[PDB]
């Protein structure tokens, strides 16, 4: 059979997490729209010998929804913390926002924090449109630093448009909730 | 072919213990479905239910019993019983052709996408759905959206002006005016729709445009009589006139998205399932398009640049630049590569001397009495294209999925609004409720429906999926395939549910108007069209 598993995703609004999801699932990165699908993510995996099917649940990382996220939490085997490469802004409040909530809602649950749109780093327009606000692409010893100061599982960067990274991070995801 | 005989189930069902009432009932049941011969698909499926149901009752309350291993056995055997009955016996779907356009006139864009179809389909009927009592319910929809955004802007006058200003925080204010005015509509058209003289949506909303929003009722007239004729000239087909509701309760579920909520693709979506119940046929979406001949650009190989989405989407734009089978079809992806390519499709097309010869014909599409079949996107469903025999039992599990979840909504909503508090106010005591009502088979489905009041006029607000949208549609296959009902959450796997797709070949969904929804819309458009709300204040008109 298979070991049945649950992820949650959790991160700022736009970090990702919602294509990351479809890329991993469907394998499809949306180019061109998100059309008004049902949503529902679920995957098989073979780690480690085992296969295990991953349920996939995202949230609202917006404060909107700052009172109903914790609905999802219940059960979770594996969380994934998500900040966006190009949005410094995001992985400052790795710390600020989401580190209490996931322990207060999910004590004892393995964190992997994800690091999204990786082909950003070394995008022009990217690095143009961040210097006028006097900031510049995460680093990848800045993410590890920050994996290490929450207490994460793992850390990881990945790239939902070019798939790069995306196996890595769930097979690590899988590996955590087996442990 | 049947199941296993009654006897055989007795003997390999042989316990110590004497028969318990229960198994009688398995065996009765059992039986009845064997020595059944009707030609009825339904009452094949509703007795393996019942066969099912009574094996679910024994296995349930006897956990220990000897018999649960062959009755175990017997369930896998119905599952695969409940195919076999699927896939034996196909007839093509009446050849009709359902749209859905309501709320106001239809638009020549729609006109020319239906046209495709028709034209391509000649021997198929064009059924456009339209509501004859609610032309004006757009017209209110825009002038309660624009009073509340011009609220909204003078009230933050002193900020918006700032580049670093959320727009979010604009979004959050409008809505509060929004609510304020579409309760203010309903208590009218509550104390309207009681009159002697029974007024219709129209008259009703009429009399609040020229009462309340300073507007014209001859302006008013001339538009709504325009749009009746409009749509008369069109294949047009009053759902009021050909009694598509018949339940009360459906007709509640319509008129609250149409009226309270004013989300006419909801109530799309309670009509498309009326009528391919009580017609059957083919719906389609106002910006769906026929499918594209299988391999007609296959001489052209796509770039490495352009992904397959984008790529179908030039394929489209190339044809309509072309033919021109549709006015101002836009080019602009089009017009973004090199005239090798370009100049190799026009040859291609322009080579084609009929309509046909460009798009595929629908002809006979076979299908089983029981199934509804649904367009696919992103490996998931969507209900944008359907193929259903009239009176499919999957149909009415789809319209008995909406009921029973508008059931849990109204009855979780309805304290919320009747308390006539702020928006916000009556947002937290409706997430108080949805909160209490928790559980670990409802969860998602709170998270979804959680901004239900939003719908429309915020982002990121597809609370419709989950009511009247896919989810319904999703949670009536798992009921199917697994001979339940009122499945919450509960989801089939890719293999079981590849059974029930839309042919590929015989739909285009990369459609202009497919990526730019009318009922929502996400963050990124709500900061454009801020920003463009911003200039547009700032600078003045004339
Ligand atoms: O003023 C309006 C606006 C919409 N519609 C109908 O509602 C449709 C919705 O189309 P669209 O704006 O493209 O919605 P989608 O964004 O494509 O959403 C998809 O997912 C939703 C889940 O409910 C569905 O309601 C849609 O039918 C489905 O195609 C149109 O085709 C019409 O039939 C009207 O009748 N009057
Ligand atoms: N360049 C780049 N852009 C991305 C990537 N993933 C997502 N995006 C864009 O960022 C936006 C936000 O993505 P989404 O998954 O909706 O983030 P969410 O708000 O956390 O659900 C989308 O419109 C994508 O086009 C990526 O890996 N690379
Ligand atoms: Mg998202
Ligand atoms: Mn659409």
């Amino acid at each position: 059979a298979a070991i049945r598993k649950k992820l949650v995703i959790v991160g700022d609004g736009a970090c990702g997490k919602t294509c990351l999801l479809i890329v991993f699932s469907k394998d499809q990165f949306p180019e061109v729209y998100v059309p008004n699908v049902f949503e529902n993510y679920v995957a098989d995996i073979e780690v480690d010998g085992k296969q295990v099917e991953l349920a996939l649940w995202d949230t609202a990382g917006q404060e909107d929804y700052d009172r109903l996220r914790p609905l999802s939490y219940p059960d979770t085997d594996v969380i994934l913390m998500c900040f966006s490469i190009d949005s410094p802004d995001s992985l400052e409040n790795i710390p600020e926002k989401w580190t209490p909530e996931v322990k207060h809602f999910c004590p004892n649950v393995p964190i992997i924090l994800v690091g999204n749109k990786k082909d950003l780093r070394n995008d022009e327009h990217t690095r143009r449109e961040l210097a006028k606000m006097k900031q510049e692409p995460v680093k990848p010893e800045e993410g590890r630093d920050m994996a290490n100061r929450i207490g994460a599982f793992g850390y990881m960067e990945c790239s939902a448009k070019t798939k790069d990274g995306v196996r890595e991070v769930f097979e690590m995801a899988t590996r955590a909730a087996l442990q | 072919m049947s199941l296993i005989s009654k006897e055989e189930l007795i003997k390999l069902a042989y316990s110590i213990r004497p028969r318990e009432n229960e198994y009688k009932t398995i065996l009765t049941n059992l039986d009845e479905y064997n020595k059944l011969t009707t030609n009825n698909n339904e009452n094949k499926y509703l007795q393996l239910k019942k066969l099912n149901e009574s094996i679910d009752v024994f296995m349930n309350k006897y956990k220990t019993s000897s018999r649960n291993r062959a009755l175990s056995n017997l369930k896998k055997d119905i599952l695969k019983e409940v195919i076999l009955i699927k896939n034996s016996n196909t007839s093509p779907v009446e050849k009709n052709l359902h749209f859905v356009w309501i709320g106001g006139e239809v638009s020549d864009i729609a006109l020319e996408y239906i046209k495709q179809w028709a034209d391509i389909n000649a021997e198929y009927n064009i059924k456009l759905w339209y509501d004859s009592e609610a032309f004006l319910v757009n017209t209110l929809k825009k002038a309660i959206v624009e009073s509340s955004t011009t609220e909204a802007l003078q009230l933050l006058e002193e900020e918006i002006q700032n580049p670093q200003f959320d727009n979010m925080k604009f979004y959050k204010k409008r809505m509060e005016f929004i609510y304020d005015r579409q309760k203010r509509f309903i208590n009218y058209y509550a104390s309207q729709i009681n009159k002697p003289t029974v007024p219709t949506i129209d008259d009703i909303i009429k009399s609040h445009l020229v009462s309340e929003y300073n507007r014209d009722e001859t302006v008013l007239e001339s538009y709504r009589t325009n749009s009746l004729r409009k749509i008369n000239s069109n294949h047009g087909i009053d759902i009021r006139a050909n009694s598509l509701f018949t339940e009360q309760e459906l007709l509640n579920i319509y008129s609250q998205e149409l009226l309270n909520r004013g989300n006419l693709a909801a109530a799309s979506d309670i009509v498309r399932l009326l009528a391919l119940k009580n017609f059957g046929g083919v719906y389609l979406d106002v910006d769906m398009l026929p499918g594209i001949h299988s391999d007609l650009f296959k001489t052209i190989s796509r770039p490495s640049s352009i992904g397959l989405d984008r790529w179908e989407m030039i394929k489209l734009e190339a044809i309509m630049k072309y033919k021109k089978y549709i006015n101002n079809y836009t080019s602009e992806n089009f017009d973004k590569l090199d005239q090798q390519l370009k100049d190799n499709f026009k040859l291609i097309i322009e080579s084609k001397s009929e309509k046909s010869e460009i798009f595929s014909k629908l002809e006979n599409l076979n299908v089983s009495d029981l199934e509804i079949k649904i367009a696919f996107a992103l490996g998931s469903v969507i209900n944008q294209a359907l193929i259903s025999k009239q009176g499919s039992y999957l149909t009415n599990l789809v319209i008995e999925q909406v009921k029973n979840r508008y059931q849990f909504l109204n009855q979780h909503l309805n304290p919320a609004i009747e308390s006539d508090n702020n928006f916000t106010d009556t947002t937290k005591i409706f997430h108080d409720s949805l909160f209490n009502s928790a559980t670990a088979e409802n969860s998602m489905f709170l998270t979804k429906i959680a901004p239900y009041l939003q719908v429309g006029f915020m982002p990121e607000a597809r609370s419709t999926i989950s009511l009247s949208g896919p989810g319904a549609y999703a949670s009536a296959y798992y009921d199917f395939i697994n001979l339940q009902e009122n499945t919450i959450e509960k989801t089939l796997k890719a293999s079981d549910l590849i059974e029930f797709k839309f042919p590929e070949n015989n739909l285009s969904q990369l459609t202009e108007q497919e990526i730019n929804s009318l009922w929502s819309f996400d963050q990124a458009s709500a900061k454009y069209q801020f920003e463009k709300y911003v200039r547009d204040y700032t600078g003045g008109s004339l």
